[PDB]
């Protein structure tokens, strides 16, 4: 439509001049005289006819004077029932070298968050097979889920158990979208995908589309694929009726990429070095993500701390988008529990007596109770020793101990580096354990019989073993 | 009477940063020299000058100097002409003995491979340390962390691993030879020299390459050293061939990056930190992979040295860095202190992908091992209580090793066999030592064969069960 | 400004969001003015009753007052004001008008799905036809945010000068700051602790005052307040925090401790206080 | 040896403008017209042709036009076996 000249080049931030017809922001622009395509989108109207813009790839070779050239309308992907089995880039290139992609229509990558009259209100539950989401923060249907964690404590273990769980039986689609993360994890999903029979090769009966961005690209790419994930995701929402399910890896990496060009758009920063523009930013893209009168979306988002630290900026803003919270502790992982989870600083929103009846909720409260107690003696246990308490706190020392052990759960995932076998419970099972132990009935045997079993029915006869 | 478009002038020299006049038609990232023989590299086009970043000491740079463009993105040479060489990071050579006659260049930044390029990791890579190459295996693509405080032993590990691949190089089999590279980044030189001369004195410095940036040394050069090392490295993967490289820290290249940052003004964060710290090793321990046939079927495997404050894992760079390499060697100074050496923390201590690349006999004769200690381990804070702390004890003292002395594996295997079938419960612990360097003495000298054939076989056969029964029963009768 | 917009839900600005129709209005009202001075108040005297049993026998509420709810995330603080709204039914269904109360609740920062959720949650009590929405919710403009609980303080004004009581809520009165703070630094000027501007406490010390109980020669009006704040860790000596407290006339303490203990409503009966 | 002139005095930084040549870094310079030694030592090339420097001693005094020379080389020092047995300061 209209020719500019390139003006300066820093690191990743382009500026350009235009003689005549000066574009709006948020559209796209194209470099001449490369060997693979470069674009550009606009930022800032800065005067004199000039803008500043934000490179979507490596920008080595460009020479000021060099020719830019407007396209007219922001970044359009291909979308459509065609994108279940392959695999795309952050502008919609097909990169598992299998040809072109043959869809009908595109959509752009930015919109808006939907009104306040299409909001539904419903809430169920949904069941996982794991003994402490289930027994003390559920989850639900049509709702967002977060995992706290620091590094090397297991969040992508536990978002793969949940693949393998739900999204088998699941009758709709799902969408998994990688955001600065390792390839080689992509590589394993992608064949491990293809042996199960969730991609077929040979026909149209694959169930799920992959979009990848990791952390070998400029941080203009990695600040921008979670939307083309987006993007794809509301289509099956909004055009056809259906239920979808949103995996999303490591979002905290959107927020950090959204940083490392503040500097250079010249702003001031406000806090640990982070940009002014935090909470406005992060609230126009989780918006979006939402369950309408047209369909439902269920959300699991993998979410970082850096330095074992929850009051940093970037993970404190995130408590306000959610409906349940699953933290990690590495304190509980260094004893040997997995998974390791907090069990006094998870919380979800469906814990109360008229949704879940009265006794999960009375079982439940009780064993917070009993969990809470024992950890105001710590102190004099430390130094005195256990010979100071009386017979009650002895018990239930006794009890909050055996209780602990039994949160523990082997895995069907990790069984290759483990030597164990994986198992799944179910609710009541779970229910009338925890309501046995509470009563005392198991005070006769060791502790060390509750750890790495099932259902209660497997301490007896490990602990009979075990004589 | 001078042109603008490949010519400028120095307006101003000072912080690093150089400002020239001119130079109209330079392009992003493009090899500047100056007129005193140094050389720069362009960072900032701006519309009125350009800046230049010196890759040397700045008291030789002058206002009013002339600068000339090269035409060519930064770049190193590349080939197997720098075989046994010392080189600077810029492939200029410092060892005396003539250039280098390299006939290839590749540039110094590149991206790594993608999705599909990529296959799994499943041949093995030997060390030569039996805790290692039993309860931490390691396989031909995959990046591993060595991890831990000052004076603990980091360095000696990778002496050690370089020396056993003599083995295998010196063979006639090409698809199990392995190539070397070596880093040094704000080490001492004495150091570096005596290294060099121990490696040349066990016939090692045949097929290794050496880079060294000293403490001496400007922080840009600092900077570069490692991309160089790894685009020489990346040269053999994509031929065929593999190799190994090793970072001796990157510590001292993040404290050289903050140093460069700061100068530039540049909005400080946590420990005054660059924001960009993490994308700096995120690029380089993404370049090595193992790729699939159709692409050749070349390796590259990387291993990294971090060291921490006070057993601090807890920091800013250590938990960055974990969060990219596929698992973890930790090593203590308690134990260093107390004798145990090598000494690492078998309960901390992790490998993802190595398990599944691991030799037959010695997954058979490690697995009860790991599980015997992991009960030490539990009771050491009735009768099958001391027999536990007993077994434990022995198992602790055989895997103990001095230095520069690598073991091939069937010699482990052996040595692992005697003690996971109790055969030592009746030797004082003090005791342990004598009698596995005199077993395996014994056994080198005298039988040879049932080694050539746990090796050419690859698992331990019944047969072979009963013969190493007798000859280990028999040896510790007449053990005295 | 006026009282047709009881039972609608309002934007910062008095547009409809709900979908009923065009708000038929004769007054409109500045959103910045002084608070009453010396002379036209009187003593507190009349008594606001919420339904707590731990609020009502140790930690009683007047009419003209501010009381602050200060806590840590997830321990309770909206529902006392859920609670709080409800309770008004008994009067307003009743004959006389000297004891009847209006509601405002303020909304700032939260998502769009628990403002519907708390609407729905009202309107099966049928309590809406007797309250005023406000929302600027996290997908809104920063300007907007910061420009929300004056425009609702400007509606709780109108029924104070006419004999009227009215009570009025600010949700996360700590979410108009940030956004404060993003305006002012996008506009060039100097930072301060925390980059926060140089006059944040002048920002909730210029709002905290409109609150005030009116002798009779100006009719007998009164307008009440109940700010919330989160902390973070149950650190109460930080920056904010500390400001907000030595404004109001009491406080209301939650902790997480309590709350797993079976002590629900989380009340430290030990540190609240009322003046 | 050129001359410079004194163009800015701040604490104990020295700005100095050469109307011809050019001092390189790490040198050595010699204010003129005191009643003892006083060096100053190059540390940036500022631009048109000045230079901004660090003193070794008391910066009282100066006026904005004093004279400047160059020695054309870093700080040189007596060296050899008279050394021993005797005390001197860092020039
Ligand atoms: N297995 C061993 N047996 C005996 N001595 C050992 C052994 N391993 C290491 N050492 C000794 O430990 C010392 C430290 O060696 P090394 O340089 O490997 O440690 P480092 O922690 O990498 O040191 P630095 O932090 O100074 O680089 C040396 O004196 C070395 O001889
Ligand atoms: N008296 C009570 N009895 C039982 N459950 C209660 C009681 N009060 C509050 N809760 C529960 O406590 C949880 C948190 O309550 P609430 O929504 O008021 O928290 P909050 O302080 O506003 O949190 P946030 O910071 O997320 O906005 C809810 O699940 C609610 O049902
Ligand atoms: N359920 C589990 N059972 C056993 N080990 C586990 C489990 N979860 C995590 N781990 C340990 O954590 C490591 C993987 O961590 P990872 O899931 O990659 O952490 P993150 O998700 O924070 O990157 C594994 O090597 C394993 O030893
Ligand atoms: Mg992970
Ligand atoms: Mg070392
Ligand atoms: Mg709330």
């Amino acid at each position: 439509a209209a020719t500019g000249r390139i003006v300066a080049v820093i690191g990743a931030v382009v500026d350009v001049q235009f003689d005549e017809g000066l574009p709006p922001i948020l559209n796209a622009l194209e470099v001449q005289g490369r060997e693979t395509r470069l674009v550009l989108e606009v930022a800032q109207h800065l005067g004199e006819s000039t803008v500043r813009t934000i490179a979507m790839d490596g920008t080595e070779g460009l020479v000021r004077g060099q020719k830019v050239l407007d396209s007219g309308a922001p970044i359009k992907i291909p979308v459509g029932p065609e994108t279940l089995g392959r695999i795309m880039n952050v502008i919609g290139e097909p990169i598992d070298e299998r040809g072109p992609i043959k869809t009908k229509q595109f959509a752009a990558i930015h919109a808006e968050a939907p009104e306040f009259m299409e909001m539904s209100v419903e809430q169920e539950i949904l069941v996982t097979g794991i003994k402490v989401v289930d027994l003390l923060a559920p989850y639900a249907k049509g709702g967002k889920i977060g995992l706290f964690g620091g590094a090397g404590v297991g969040k992508t273990v536990l978002i793969m158990e949940l693949i393998n769980n739900v999204a088998k039986a699941h009758g709709g689609y799902s969408v998994f979208a990688g955001v600065g993360e390792r390839t080689r994890e992509g590589n394993d999903l992608y064949h491990e995908m293809i042996e199960s029979g969730v991609i077929n090769l040979k026909d149209a009966t694959s169930k799920v589309a992959l979009v990848y961005g990791q952390m070998n690209e400029p941080p203009g790419a990695r600040a921008r694929v979670a939307l083309t994930g987006l993007t794809v995701a509301e289509y099956f929402r909004d055009q056809e009726g259906q239920d979808v399910l949103l995996f999303i890896d490591n979002i905290f990496r959107f927020t950090q990429a959204g940083s490392e060009v503040s500097a250079l758009l010249g702003r001031i920063p406000s806090a640990v070095g982070y940009q002014p523009t935090l909470a406005t930013d992060m609230g126009t893209m989780q918006e979006r993500i939402t369950t309408t009168k047209k369909g439902s979306i269920t959300s699991v988002q993998a979410i970082y701390v850096p330095a074992d630290d929850l009051t940093d900026p970037a993970p404190a803003t995130t408590f306000a988008h959610l409906d349940a919270t699953t933290v990690l502790s590495r304190a509980i992982a260094e004893l040997g529990i997995y998974p390791a989870v907090d069990p006094l600083d998870s919380t979800s929103r469906i814990m109360d007596p008229n949704i879940v009846g009265s006794e999960h909720y009375d079982v439940a409260r009780g064993v917070q109770k009993i969990l809470q107690d024992y950890k105001s003696l710590q102190d004099i246990i430390a130094i005195l020793g256990m010979d100071e308490l009386s017979e009650e706190d002895k018990l239930t020392v006794s009890r909050a101990r055996k209780i602990q052990r039994f949160l523990s759960q082997p895995f069907q995932v990790a069984e290759v580096f483990t030597g164990h076998l994986g198992k799944l419970v179910p609710l009541k099972e779970t229910i009338k354990g925890f309501q046995q132990i509470l009563a005392g009935e198991y005070d006769h045997l060791p502790e060390q019989a509750f750890y790495m079993v099932g259902p209660i029915e497997e301490a007896v006869a490990k602990a009979d073993k075990l004589a | 009477s001078v042109d603008l478009e490949e010519t400028g002038r120095v307006l101003s020299i000072g912080d690093g940063i150089a400002r020239v006049h001119g130079l109209r038609n330079v392009q992003a990232e493009e090899m500047v020299e100056f007129s005193s023989g140094l050389k720069g590299m362009s960072l900032n086009l701006e519309p009125d000058n350009v800046g230049v970043v010196v890759f040397g000491n700045d008291k030789l740079i002058k206002e009013g100097d002339i600068v000339k463009r090269t035409g060519a993105i930064v770049d190193v040479p590349v080939g197997e002409e720098l075989l046994g060489r010392v080189v600077d990071a810029l492939g200029n050579a410092i060892d005396g003995k003539g250039p280098i006659g390299s006939k290839t260049r590749r540039r110094v930044g590149l991206k790594a491979p993608g999705i599909i390029p990529r296959i799994s990791v499943r041949e093995p890579m030997q060390t030569g340390i039996k805790a290692v190459d039993s309860l931490v295996p390691i396989g031909r693509g995959q990046r591993e962390l060595i991890i831990g405080d000052r004076q603990t032993g980091k360095t000696s590990i990778a002496i050690d691993t370089i020396i056993n691949q003599k083995r295998f190089n010196d063979g006639t089999d090409e698809k199990k030879k392995l190539y070397c590279i070596y880093v040094a980044i704000g080490q001492k030189r004495s150091t570096v020299a005596q290294l060099v001369k121990r490696l040349t004195d066990a016939d090692a410095m045949k097929y290794t390459i050496v880079v060294s940036a000293t403490a001496s040394d400007a922080a840009p050069l600092q900077y570069l050293a490692p991309y160089s090392g790894c685009s020489m490295g990346e040269y053999f993967r994509d031929n065929g061939k593999h190799a190994l490289i090793i970072y001796d820290d990157l510590s001292k290249q993040a404290v050289a990056y903050r140093q460069m940052s700061l100068l530039l003004r540049r909005p400080p964060g946590r420990e005054a930190y660059p924001g960009d710290v993490f994308y700096l090793h995120s690029r380089l321990l993404e370049r090595a992979a193992k790729m699939n046939d159709a692409f050749g079927g070349g390796s590259l495997t990387a291993l990294p040295v971090i060291e921490t404050q006070a057993g601090d894992v807890s920091a800013y760079i250590p938990t960055n860095v974990i969060s990219i390499t596929d698992g973890q060697i930790f090593l203590e100074t308690e134990l260093f202190y107390k004798g145990i050496r090598p000494a690492i923390n078998v309960g901390l201590s992790v490998s993802r992908v190595g398990s599944a690349a691991q030799t037959r006999a010695m997954k058979q004769v490690a697995g009860t091992m790991k599980l015997e200690l992991a009960q030490y381990r539990e009771v050491a804070a009735d009768a099958a209580t001391q027999q536990l702390l007993s077994r434990g004890v022995r198992l602790t003292e055989l895997l103990k090793q001095g230095q520069y002395a690598p073991m091939a594996i069937e010699e482990q295997v052996a040595v692992i066999y005697a003690g996971v079938r109790g055969y030592l419960d009746k030797l004082e612990p003090s005791k342990i030592t004598k009698f596995e360097n005199a077993f395996l003495s014994h056994v080198i000298s005298q039988h040879q064969a049932l080694l050539g054939k746990i090796r050419a076989d690859g698992k331990i056969s019944e047969e072979t069960d009963a013969k190493l029964k007798e000859i280990v029963t028999n040896f510790l009768a007449g053990f005295e």
